[PDB]
């Protein structure tokens, strides 16, 4: 599977999330789950990066996320109680 | 969209209609059911405090009056012009407007920004509560004494203006006394020129007092009303008095 | 005396603040209005028979119709009631003496030396003795509520309003007006409203509450029966919970 | 008793020092030139927005020049005066003086009690801790928007004045279209009667622009600070436009 | 981020309001400051915030000196931090939209279609994702301190201050500020400064609590030391008591 990892930053967020549409403009094939373990927590730009991503494909076409970091959902979780917790 | 301009339109001349209404219910002489004193300590804050001001203008104006008529009247060799335009100019015109605009100016905006304040802070909401009508202690003291009050700062306006005009036409810059005094009574007259300036000061201390007054007062309390307030007053008072002096001296001198 | 407000209705600015209110002032008794901010608190009260109009309904005192009956009455009627209005007004070009005395000479032709001693007492009932030369404007907040309370009772008026007097201020002084309040209430036989937003300032001084909201009234009792009846809006009021019949804007997608 | 004021007047001195230090570093150090575009959006409420003041001030006061011009001119010389005259005047001495004034009315109190709030709702502080310097983001387009926007309307008030000099003095009265335009041509030079105008209108229009920033920009945090302010920037910028308009008058045609 | 203040003194003018004061703003905790009205409380804020010169005072930022930081130490440390000031400091020529994207351009160079998922998605976290494009003057007060809230926590700042958020009258939103603080304060790992008035609610949301008074620190500790070492000051002001060091003029004859 092809993701976007390491750490997102204000300073490279432009980069990151092209990276992540090339990936979707490759994206022939799918549900893919796009597995974050391998990043840096505490930096809310990067759900901004997921999300643009989600609006781009994965909204209508079925692609998800994994492994989390709980962080992360501790964000979300702030008021959308309706996000597609699944794997 | 276009219908915003309409609504905006009809609501200004409404306020005028209040206005109107305000003026009347006030300006019956009633006043005199309680004591004066207020009257006179009123006066403090729209006459006496505005000497300053109106005296440093009049002597400027005097003083530009003068160099503009001099290097004008060198040109027709007739100096005895100084006399009789310093004169003309400051009672016909500029006393009546500069010392109008001045005056409404600091005192218009000032007692714009007090009564409405005093509405604001519910002060007068409960002076009614108790049973004294505010009208009666709050504004009608504020309406007379703009009145007195203007008119008699024109006057003292003017005189400046006339005696810094000779101060650089005739003492500084070379011209015989003698013509400059005689220029002015040649041909302009106590009895004429200076009453039709003081009739004009009369119309404009109504109009720059009475607006100063609606302003504050009449309005619901929002927050931001006041500065708006303020400046409406200066706004208002300055159109009324170039509107109607252009009326007046249509007719004075015409 | 017994002050009753019945089948009211109010509308300023096109919009109906109040429709068909109800509302029984108990004699000697301690009647609080509550309620969301920005709801009528304050017209309400002046609705009770001040400088307002309302559009239906009639406001009774002593069972008389205050509308049209009338000039004289009406007059000296006006000197039973005093009131401190949100954050209290005083007159600034008044020294706190004529400020208390102020009302005085609306209803009264007295001497110079018995209008004094009636400034003198009034201000002693507050704690005040001794500040009249003082130009109000120089003086803490604590004071401005106490001076102007001071002009409120001094015609020894029947009726009371404290209009928001807990809304915003320091727990030293939301100790002296507690106090106050239940002084005067008994040293002056009087009828008391207090309109607060700070509920449970309110749930222990009044005798009475009604919780107004939306123009109605949407339920009334002792403090013990407010508690037993939990519409969902008067039990989100007077509890504090952030749940209930409130909104939130938003919708995924 | 009398020391108290001794002790206004040095702390008013003292606050000029340091609006002399605040104009110092707006003038001096604006880089961000990225965000100047907005200053477009600023003039709106300086420029656009008065032009109905003064173009309504400016037909009234040509009209009375023409008809006081006339019942005097009529003994001296008005076919050839009226132009002379009325064009002269707006020129030099009232252009740049009524549009001054009506300015510092209309937009010196708006803008003043504009700034008084940024401060008073603390606003403005907040930026301090988002790094971006209220100077460069809030006080640099207002104060540009001044000096551009009250030259235009110096010109506009002058254009206005010369049609309304015309309707009545040519066209009620009985005058001659050709003696009035060529006179007008023989006595008013580009240089310096149209010019002189415009340089007085910039100097007056940095000074009360100025001013009303300063004002607006106040140290006391207290709510009865706005309208105080909002008074005084109407006294402070009238009195200096009146006092360096003698002063240039007197050096540009002495 | 851990904060000291030490020996901090301020006059504004003449005036002494801060007389080393010696504070400890502890990492990953709430605290708080109590105390009477008008005692400085916005002013400490300030100072701590480095908007201020302390006059000989040290304010340490993860123990650097910031009177010592360069520009850009210091451009870089104003991420770090977001305050919700006692007006709410919404600027009324933006719409929200900018009023919550505004510091993101402080800091950062991002396009257009990052900046606005961004504000979307904090006016989520607080409830207001339905107020985008409208004009803020257009909201509810409710609504309007949620806006300004969002702004503070745009930039994912390590500090929060809240100035007097317990000073809203409406029980409703004492309700809601009350669990936004506690919901934030887990989702981001956050700092927290309450600083306020009304002691039934500061009392049960701060981790530590400090007394401030007249320039000094009348005790600290958690609400129940606080309660244990009571000096009297402390006592009646945290109780809302009469009869504490509280003078008013008296005198007779
Ligand atoms: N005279 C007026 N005419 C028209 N609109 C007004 C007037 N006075 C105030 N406003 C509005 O009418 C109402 C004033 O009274 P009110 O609702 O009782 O205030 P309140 O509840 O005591 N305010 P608050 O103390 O903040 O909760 C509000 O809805 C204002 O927006
Ligand atoms: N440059 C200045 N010159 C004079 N006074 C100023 C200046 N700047 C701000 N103020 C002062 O700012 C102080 C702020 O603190 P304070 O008066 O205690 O308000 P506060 O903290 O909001 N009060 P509270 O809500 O009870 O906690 C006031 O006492 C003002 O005098």
């Amino acid at each position: 599977e092809l993701v976007v990892s390491g750490k997102i930053d204000f300073e490279n967020a432009e980069q990151q999330y092209q990276a992540g549409l090339a990936i979707i403009k490759k994206q022939t094939s799918f549900p893919l789950i796009v597995d974050l373990k391998q990043l840096e927590h505490g930096n809310t730009l990067a759900l901004a990066v997921l999300v643009q991503w989600l609006r781009q494909t994965p909204q209508k076409s079925g692609l998800h996320f994994k492994n989390v970091p709980e962080k992360m959902l501790k964000i979300i979780q702030a008021c959308h109680l309706q996000e597609d917790l699944h794997l | 969209t276009i219908a915003w301009l309409g609504r905006l339109v009809i609501e200004r001349i409404r306020g005028i209609g209040v206005a109107a209404l305000m003026l009347l219910q006030i300006i019956f002489s009633l006043p005199s059911a309680g004591g004066f004193g207020r009257f006179v300590y009123q006066m403090h804050r729209v006459g006496v405090m505005s000497l300053l001001i109106i005296t440093v203008s009049g002597l400027f104006i005097g003083l530009v009056l003068g160099l503009q008529g001099y290097s004008i009247l060198v040109n027709v060799g007739s100096e005895s012009m100084l006399g009789t335009m310093v004169s003309l100019t400051l009672l016909r015109e500029l006393a009546p407007v500069v010392a109008a605009l001045l005056f409404a100016g600091r005192a218009g905006s000032a007692l714009t920004a007090e009564i409405g304040s005093m509405k604001q802070s519910e002060q007068l909401a409960s002076m009614e509560m108790i049973g004294v009508d505010p009208l009666k202690q709050i504004v009608s003291p504020r309406l007379w004494a703009g009145i007195v009050s203007l008119p008699m700062l024109t006057v003292i306006f003017a005189a400046i203006g006339i005696v810094g005009g000779k101060l650089v036409g005739v003492d500084f810059l070379g011209v015989d006394e003698g013509s400059f005094w005689s220029g002015m009574q040649n041909n302009v007259q106590f009895g004429h020129d200076v009453v039709n300036g003081i009739i004009k000061s009369i119309v404009f201390a109504l109009l720059c007092t009475w607006i100063a007054v609606f302003q504050g007062y009449a309005c619901d309390p929002t927050p931001e009303g006041i500065a708006t307030a303020m400046t409406r007053t200066v706004v208002y008072s300055s159109l009324c008095v170039l509107g109607f002096d252009f009326v007046l001296t249509a007719v004075m001198f015409g | 005396s017994l002050i009753e407000v019945k089948n009211l209705s109010f509308n300023r600015g096109e919009r109906v603040i109040y429709d068909n209110i109800s509302l029984n002032i108990r004699r000697g008794q301690i009647t609080a209005i509550m309620g969301p901010s920005g709801t009528g608190k304050t017209t309400l009260l002046r609705l009770i028979g001040g400088q307002l109009v309302p559009d239906q309904g009639e406001v009774l005192l002593d069972g008389k119709d205050i509308a049209q009956m009338s000039r004289q009455e009406l007059f000296a009627a006006r000197a039973r009631m005093g009131m401190l209005f949100q954050s209290g007004a005083l007159f600034t070009d008044m020294s706190v003496y004529e400020n208390v005395a102020f009302p005085i000479r609306a209803h009264t032709k007295l001497s110079e030396n018995l209008i004094a001693e009636l400034v003198a007492l009034k201000l002693e009932s507050v704690g005040l003795r001794g500040t009249e030369q003082l130009m109000p404007t120089e003086l803490s907040g604590g004071m401005n509520r106490r001076v102007a309370l001071a002009r409120a009772i001094a015609l020894d008026p029947d009726l009371i309003m404290y209009d928001e007097p807990f809304a915003g201020q320091d727990p030293i002084v939301k100790g002296v007006l507690t106090r106050l309040i239940r002084s005067l209430r008994e040293a002056l036989d009087l009828t008391t409203i207090i309109v607060s937003h700070d509920v449970p300032e309110t749930l222990s001084i009044a005798d009475y509450i009604y919780v107004v909201a939306e123009g109605k009234i949407q339920g009334e009792g002792t403090p013990e029966e407010l508690q037993a009846y939990a519409s969902p809006f008067v039990k989100q009021f007077l509890t504090g919970s952030a749940e209930g019949p409130v909104e939130y804007q938003f919708s995924h997608q």
